[PDB]
């Protein structure tokens, strides 16, 4: 199974720069091949005019899985980034390849977190997780074990994590400059 | 006015007014609207101990968890009743039925289907009726539930024959 | 339904009863306070969780004056658990007319006026005039040519 | 309304009057016994010291002071005493 | 502040349920109301089954300890107190039984 | 569901929800305060230790203390129970022994 | 008064007034009592739930408000029954002066509990501030036996 | 909600800034001529001779009034469709919708409408913070700055069920500051003198400077080892 | 304004359908016209004693002779729609009995439990 | 949150322009300051662009109190 | 208000003055309630304006330390960009104060 993907982000106007994060498919099953098939997207479903008029609806009208013009609503310098929402870009949202969003017990109780630099779930509840992911940018932060659940960690990409931190907080609360993702794709 | 002449007491009002018990037991009764504090009481102590017990929070009261929502649910409670005159010893395409009055046609034909798994049922006809009223031997009028009569169709002619 | 009940007010004293509401400031009607904790609390507790000169210092009593409402009696020391009506009292008593006659308050001019009419100053710079009530109150208040004299 | 001699009890006829108050402390009658008020034939504190307990009491008696300086409180304060407490020499009575 | 409110308000409908609505955990007018006099009770819950029981415990012989059918003493008034009520204790009763005498 | 509000009330106390899904800022990047905890042989005016303990810097009522909690060790605590059970004891004793041998004196 | 006006309203609205079941059965099921709950009079000119936001600095970087110690110890604290407690500035509290009021007052009206203040005994044992009537402590039997054998008298 | 300043694509950015830096008072009157000037040459080339004339030589007036501008309204296509493609096409290089059209027959509401208008092609208060942010040295000097602002305050308002109408009205019969009622208006700069509010900040300030100057003389230090001393010999 | 939908007040159909009280379930999203407030009860008695009359001429809630039961009506389960007889949006509502598997004990299990012939018309049988 | 984030949104746009009218006062005590101590001072004057412009918008700042006060 | 409202308010010296020395249930006005609000408010506007001024103060009295020669333009020019003030509108305010100074002399 694959356990390597990459996304491009972008700052504004600035150039699209290359992250990499390796995944622990044998930890948690659930996570990991969920953030792959996002990160994945096959969205290649294409209709014939008689087809999308019977439909009525063109199937990307849905929001669609993947990870694809998503952006990074949360930016705390210090703590963490955390972005992946595909609803909306204001990250209110989650949503899964099974579902709304599903749950792995098991797996959150074992997840721990003790490393700077790790990537888990961000979740509002320790059972209902979702498309939104968190890299940690911190020490260590045991206040989260139990809770959320880690899959996978940025192998390559610590210094584009560092230089995404940095930006301006607008007033409203998001980054001032909007840090998009461009292309996100799996590496076999 | 002689006001130092009486005592303090509240003398009661005239005319008196009757008790808000429903004494008739009739055609027409009437369910009366009127929500007393006794009831929220006894529906507050039946459901979660009140008030030895903490009330569990608003998440699980209003969720499917709370316990008469469970029960109702993992354990139903339906009194269904076959009537032996509609279906003894005649081949009829309309046997009734009996049901509380909280069921409706899709209940009786899911119930039915599940439990008896009587699943050909082409139309079920419903129709309330008072519950069955009736004095004993002292005089005192005891009314019985109420129940639903359902008339359920089906296919094909059934019967249950009485070995004579 | 109250789900929250108010702790009774300025109870700030670890062994005595709070003064009053009414004297506090909230509703009268009553002539003494209480509160359920310091009910509650046992003797023994309260002696441990005080000492001799703070219980001489909560019993300093200011009779028959109050310390919350300066100026007036107690409630308590008075027969009704109302406050008094003599100290402050309407303006008119009963079968008086009001023969009041025009008052001069005293102002504390901001700037040098000068009066075109009759030609003369109405009050110097930081100086206390004695004005009519009803001109400083419409004319010289809004311009802010003066303020109140306190 | 002015409620000129207006017979309104609850025992009476179910009905109050809307200018008063729903709770009173002391009744009219007892507001009248100005005997009970005011400090008239009646003892007014009902704790007796030793002598040493009075001289214990003495001592905390700050120096400069003087019975003239403690006036007669007025006829509509309660005549009461709190024992020896703090500030004991300010209470009139006591 | 958006966690406490959530937790305030969590707080308020538990509070609200626990202390709404008020009963009266009991009061004398329970016991003066749910009172009624035999000819009533019999008139209430009465069946043909004591009498057939007499008639076949007559013609048998076998013994019956509990009655048949269920007494309800308040005629339908014992549903009308709340559940949680219960009679007060009353300390220095004014009564003799407390002594126990077998001698008068 | 005893069990069930004992977790979840548990899970509260953590304060780990949140309705923004994401995990909460950390404790100790907010708790920018300070406590001292001072043993006294004995009581102490709350406003005696404030303007004692105050900062000389700080131009505002507060002086830089938030405030200031006095309380007992729950051994103390339980040792000044028993000593006025004890005194309680004594003084019924006294009183009982002066009240019998009076008549014997 | 509100039995009165229930049965004023029942007989316009479905009363014909004759000698019909119907009307018979009226005429007894009016005469029950329904939920009395005491609604404190709500505030839209000031809502206190939103006065937690006000009279607080913020930090220009995150650009959110700052927990502030000494403001969250001064505040005031007003009740509501949806919100149960509200903190607020204790400059602003004294528009919901009314609120404290209410909340302080036994949610029933008098007139139910008024048996407690018509009897010398209640009277002594009972508290009656800003309406409230809630029992004072009261000490067991066992206790002012056991106070005053220990006390030798 | 978020505003995006918008401009229509008809213009160039130049004509842009040209419009923009008109004050919309200002560029009223501009308009008003304009349209004054069109609705003349229309009236002259149809015969009909608006302006006034004494019956003694039937002279011309100088130019048209204001008020009978504001009175004329149109309601033949042949006039409002020409000073529509004259004024909003030629001048202002705005395009109508055709639900628009409906209610751009009164001259009043073509005002309102390319006001409106421009005042959506006008940048943004969020614009303006982008385009000039602020500096380190400026934020530096804001936070050495003992004293700093206190907000929130807005909330405090008096939050009151209002129809427009009714504030109009309200306006009109003075009634804004009768019965307890007031208007709240955001003021940069505030008239100082005989604020007492002011009076006391100022004392307060002043107060404030006076300790900070104590304290970096080491006087307060002093005075509290001198409160130190007290309480250990005490 | 009420809360009850307005076609629960008077029904969206030509006829009249969907009209009267219609009891919803408490976990239902859907609210109904059944309401027991001091001040609701007046017209939800009238529409048990008399009954709401139709421009049409048809009596449609209590025709006559036999007063419902507003109580004991079958949860709300959806809303009427014109194009078809009936609109389901709560599907949650209408219960599904469902049966247990069966076990190897499960079908060796009885309705009683063990403790350690010709009919006879009888007047009274003890137990 | 949905009650509690417009809230603080408010002051957050609050806190910007009040640092926006800090940057406009600092700017108007600027001008004043400089104005006041180039007439006073000597030897001390503004760029040629900067006098033009002075001269320029001073014209302009009388040209409108000309429109007003008539 | 009454008559005696009027001398009070006299007395106390102000509107707002007498509004903020009455509380709660001494004022019993609902129109008293809300012209309090409104004075609360605006005396908290009066407030962060001041704090305006004196961070504008200071802000001047730093950067003038860096144009008080204004020798060179193109330095002036630096050390305004330096904080990012705005230069036309600074004329403009320039040019205002000149006006203002001519019609006062
Ligand atoms: N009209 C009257 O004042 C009146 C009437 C009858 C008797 N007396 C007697 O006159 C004396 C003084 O009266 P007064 O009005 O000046 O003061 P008082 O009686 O009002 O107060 C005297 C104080 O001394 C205490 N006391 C009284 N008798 C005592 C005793 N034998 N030993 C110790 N303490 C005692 C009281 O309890 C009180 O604390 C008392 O003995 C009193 O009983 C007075």
């Amino acid at each position: 199974i694959s356990e390597r993907a990459f996304m491009d982000i972008a700052i504004g106007t600035k150039a699209p720069r290359r992250i990499v994060f390796k995944l622990f498919p044998r930890k948690c099953p659930s996570a990991v091949k969920n953030f792959i098939e996002l990160c994945s997207g096959n969205v290649s479903t294409d209709t014939y005019e008689s087809g999308n008029r019977d439909k009525l609806i063109s199937e990307s009208a849905l929001p669609q899985l993947t990870y694809k013009n998503s952006t990074f609503h949360r930016v705390e310098k210090g703590y963490l980034i955390q972005g992946g929402d595909i609803v909306t870009g204001r990250g209110t949202e989650q949503l899964s390849i099974y579902g709304g969003t599903f749950s792995a017990p098991e797996e959150v109780r074992a997840s721990v977190f003790d490393k700077p630099g790790l990537v888990g779930t961000a979740s509002s509840s320790p059972n209902a997780h979702g498309s939104q992911f968190f890299i940690l940018t911190a020490k260590e932060a045991n206040h989260l074990n139990g809770t959320c659940i880690c899959f996978g960690q940025v192998a390559d990409g610590l210094d584009v994590v560092q230089e995404i931190e940095q930006v301006p907080i607008d007033p409203s609360g998001f980054p001032s400059l909007k840090v998009s993702i461009v292309d996100c794709g799996v590496l076999e | 006015w002689r006001t130092w002449e009486y005592q303090h007491t509240r003398p009661d009002p005239r005319p008196f007014p009757d008790p808000p018990v429903n004494d008739y037991f009739g055609r027409s009764r009437i369910w009366n609207p009127i929500a007393c504090k006794l009831g929220y009481v006894r529906k507050k102590a039946d459901e979660w101990g009140w008030p030895n017990k903490p009330p569990p929070p608003t998440g699980l009261r209003y969720s499917q968890e709370f316990f008469p929502f469970f029960f109702e649910r993992y354990f139903p409670d339906a009194e269904v009743r076959l009537l032996l005159d509609s279906v003894l010893n005649n081949e009829t395409k309309r046997p009734v039925f009996q049901i509380p009055c909280s069921m409706s046609k899709v209940e009786l034909v899911n119930y039915l289907k599940n439990i008896y798994g009587i699943d050909n049922v082409v139309r079920v006809e419903v129709r309330n009726r008072r519950g069955r009223r009736y004095k004993n031997e002292v005089g005192e009028i005891k009314m019985m539930d109420d129940y639903k009569v359902a008339v359920v169709e089906l296919d094909t002619p059934v019967s249950v024959e009485l070995k004579q | 339904v109250a789900p929250w009940v108010p702790p009774p007010r300025h109870d700030i004293k670890v062994t005595m009863p709070p003064p009053p509401g009414g004297e506090v400031g909230g509703r009268f009607g009553v002539s003494q306070g209480y509160s359920d904790r310091l009910a509650r609390t046992p003797y023994w507790k309260r002696m441990a969780l005080s000492t001799y000169k703070l219980r001489m210092m909560e019993n300093a009593t200011r009779y028959p004056m109050s310390e919350h409402r300066p100026g007036e009696y107690d409630i308590r020391y008075l027969p009704t658990p109302y406050p008094c009506t003599i100290r402050n009292r309407p303006l008119l008593e009963v079968g008086e007319p009001r023969q009041i006659p025009s008052i001069r308050i005293p102002v504390i001019f901001l700037v040098n006026l000068f009066d075109e009419a009759k030609g003369c100053w109405f009050g110097r710079r930081y100086e206390t005039v004695y004005v009519e009530r009803q001109f400083m109150r419409e004319e010289l208040m809004p311009q802010r040519y003066a303020i109140y004299a306190t | 309304p002015m409620m000129l001699n207006i017979q309104n009890m609850m025992w009476w006829n179910g009905k109050r009057n809307l200018y008063r108050a729903t709770y009173r402390e002391k009744t009219w009658y007892e507001i009248s016994r100005t005997g009970a008020f005011t400090k008239g034939r009646r003892p007014v504190m009902r704790q007796k010291y030793s002598r040493e307990a009075l001289q214990a009491a003495l001592a905390m008696v700050p120096p400069g002071f003087e019975v003239a300086d403690v006036p007669r409180p007025p006829q509509r304060i309660l005549a009461q005493s709190e024992g020896i407490v703090g500030r004991w020499y300010s209470n009139y009575w006591t | 502040p958006v966690y406490c409110e959530a937790l305030r308000r969590e707080r308020a409908r538990e509070e609200t349920l626990m202390k709404w609505p008020h009963v009266p955990e009991w009061k004398y007018e329970y016991s003066t109301y749910t009172r009624k006099h035999l000819a009533d009770i019999v008139q209430y819950n009465y069946t043909n089954v004591v009498d057939y029981v007499d008639r076949e415990v007559l013609l048998t012989g076998k013994s019956v300890w509990e009655c048949p059918i269920h007494i309800d003493h308040t005629c339908g008034g014992s549903k009308t107190v709340p559940p949680h009520a219960k009679k007060p204790v009353r300390y220095m009763d004014a009564g003799i039984a407390n002594v126990g005498v077998t001698d008068i | 569901t005893a069990r069930a509000v004992e977790i979840f009330k548990e899970r509260l106390k953590r304060g780990i929800y949140r309705y923004p899904p994401g995990p909460p800022p950390p404790p100790g990047a907010h708790d920018k305060t300070s406590v001292v905890k001072v043993e006294l042989s004995c009581y102490v005016e709350e406003e005696r230790l404030r303007e004692l303990f105050g900062r000389y810097d700080v131009f505002e009522p507060h002086k830089g203390i938030v405030r200031v909690e006095l309380k007992l060790p729950d051994e103390v605590l339980k040792q000044k129970e028993e000593a006025e059970q004890l005194w309680t004891q004594y003084m019924a004793e006294c009183s009982d022994v002066k009240a019998y041998h009076q008549w014997s004196t | 008064m509100f039995r009165v006006t229930g049965l004023q309203l029942k007989n316009p609205v479905v009363f014909k007034q004759g000698q019909g079941m119907f009307s018979h059965q009226l005429k007894r099921l009016l005469q029950k009592k329904s939920i009395h709950r005491y609604n404190w009079d709500p505030l839209p000119m000031y809502d206190p739930r939103k006065l937690v936001h006000a009279s607080r600095h913020m930090d220009v970087e995150t650009w959110r408000e700052v927990p502030d110690p000494h403001w969250d110890e001064r505040s005031y604290l007003v009740p509501d029954q949806m919100f149960y407690n509200i903190p607020v500035p204790p400059e602003y509290k004294d528009a919901y002066w009314w609120r404290e009021l209410q909340a302080r007052r036994v949610q029933c009206p008098v007139e139910w509990v008024s048996h407690r203040m018509y009897n010398k005994g209640d009277r002594q044992r009972y508290d009656f501030q800003d309406l409230a009537f809630r029992k004072k402590f009261e000490f067991s039997y066992e206790e002012v036996v056991k106070n005053a054998k220990d006390m030798r008298s | 909600q978020e505003r995006r300043s918008h401009r229509p694509p008809a213009w160039d950015d130049e004509f842009a800034k040209v419009v923009l830096n008109m004050n919309d008072a200002e560029i009223r009157e501009y308009l008003m001529s304009k349209l004054t000037d069109v609705i003349f040459l229309e009236t002259q080339r149809d015969g009909y001779e608006l302006r006034r004339l004494d019956f003694e030589g039937k002279p011309l007036t100088s130019l048209p009034e204001p008020r009978i501008i504001e009175n004329f309204v149109l309601e033949e296509e042949t006039i409002r469709e020409r000073v529509i493609y004259q004024v909003v096409e030629g001048v202002f290089r705005l395009s109508p919708t055709s639900a628009d059209r409906r209610e751009l027959r009164s001259v009043a509401n073509i005002i309102d409408y390319v006001l409106t208008h421009v005042r959506a092609a006008r940048p943004t208060d969020r614009e303006r913070r982008q385009e000039r942010p602020i500096t380190s040295a400026a934020l530096a000097v804001m936070q050495k700055c003992p004293i700093q602002p206190q907000l929130g305050f807005v909330h405090a308002l008096p939050h009151d069920t209002r129809d427009a109408l009714l504030q109009e009205w309200e306006r009109m019969h003075h009634l804004d500051w009768q019965f307890g009622k007031a208007v709240y208006t955001p003021r940069s700069k505030e008239n100082v003198r005989g604020n007492l509010t002011w009076l006391r900040e100022d004392r307060h300030y002043d107060q404030r400077m006076k300790f900070m100057q104590e304290v970096e003389s080491g006087e307060a230090r002093a005075k509290h080892m001198k409160l130190i001393a007290e309480a250990a010999g005490n | 304004k009420n809360s009850w939908p307005e076609w629960m007040d008077n029904g969206a159909d030509g006829t009249g359908y969907g009209i009267g009280l219609h009891r919803t379930h408490p976990l239902s999203r859907l609210r109904g016209n059944l309401k027991r407030s001091p001040s609701h009860v007046p017209r939800v008695l009238g529409m048990m004693i008399q009954g709401v009359w139709h421009k049409s001429g048809v009596k449609l809630y209590f025709r006559g002779g036999k007063p419902p039961n507003p109580s004991v009506h079958p949860y709300l389960t959806g809303e009427p729609c014109p194009l078809y007889g009936w609109k389901v949006t709560d599907e949650s509502v209408i219960r599904q009995f469902n049966m247990p598997s069966i076990d190897g004990t499960n079908f060796r299990y009885k309705p009683y439990v063990a403790l350690q012939k010709p009919l006879a018309k009888r007047l009274f049988f003890w137990r | 949150y949905e009650f509690h984030e417009p809230l603080r949104r408010k002051n957050a746009e609050d806190m910007r322009q009040f640092q926006t009218d800090v940057i406009d006062m600092a700017c108007a005590m600027l001008g004043e300051r400089l104005l006041d101590t180039v007439n006073a001072s000597d030897t001390s004057s503004f760029p040629a662009e900067w006098q033009e412009a002075i001269a320029m918008h001073v014209e302009e700042i009388e040209a409108e109190m000309e429109e007003v006060a008539a | 208000m009454v008559e005696a409202a009027m001398f009070e308010v006299e007395k106390d010296g102000g509107f707002d003055n007498f509004i903020l020395k009455r509380s709660g249930p001494e004022l019993r006005s609902t129109y008293g309630e809300r012209i309090r609000r409104h004075i609360l408010v605006r005396q908290k506007e009066i407030q962060k304006n001041f704090v305006l001024q004196k961070q504008a103060q200071m802000l001047v009295e730093s950067m003038e330390k860096e144009i008080l020669p204004m020798e060179d333009g193109k330095k002036v020019e630096e050390v305004l960009e330096k904080y990012g003030i705005d230069k036309e509108q600074l004329l403009r305010d320039i040019a205002r104060a000149a006006v203002a100074k001519k019609q006062q002399l």
